[PDB]
């Protein structure tokens, strides 16, 4: 959990993402919160990957909110 | 059950 203003948060879900925009992940996989975007959607990207994007904040159960 | 998919950010 290197970066102090980064949030955290569990794949509540599968995500399926339409786009390149969108970062599908599996129901369980850990997540770095990098923004929150709108109401809707944070920007993240799975730990020791090149895996980054944007998904719903329904999908995910949030540990600790992005700065 | 996976809750419906917003519309993007505008």
């Amino acid at each position: 959990g290197i970066d102090p203003f980064t949030g955290e948060a569990i794949a509540k879900f599968n995500f399926n993402g339409d786009t390149q925009v969108e970062m599908s992940f599996r129901k369980g996989e850990r997540i770095t919160l990098l923004r929150q975007v709108d109401e809707n959607w944070y920007e993240g990207r799975i730990p020791g990957t090149s895996r980054q994007g944007i998904f719903p904040i329904t999908y995910v159960d949030v540990i600790k909110r992005p700065l | 059950v996976p809750p419906p998919v917003p519309p993007p950010p505008s």
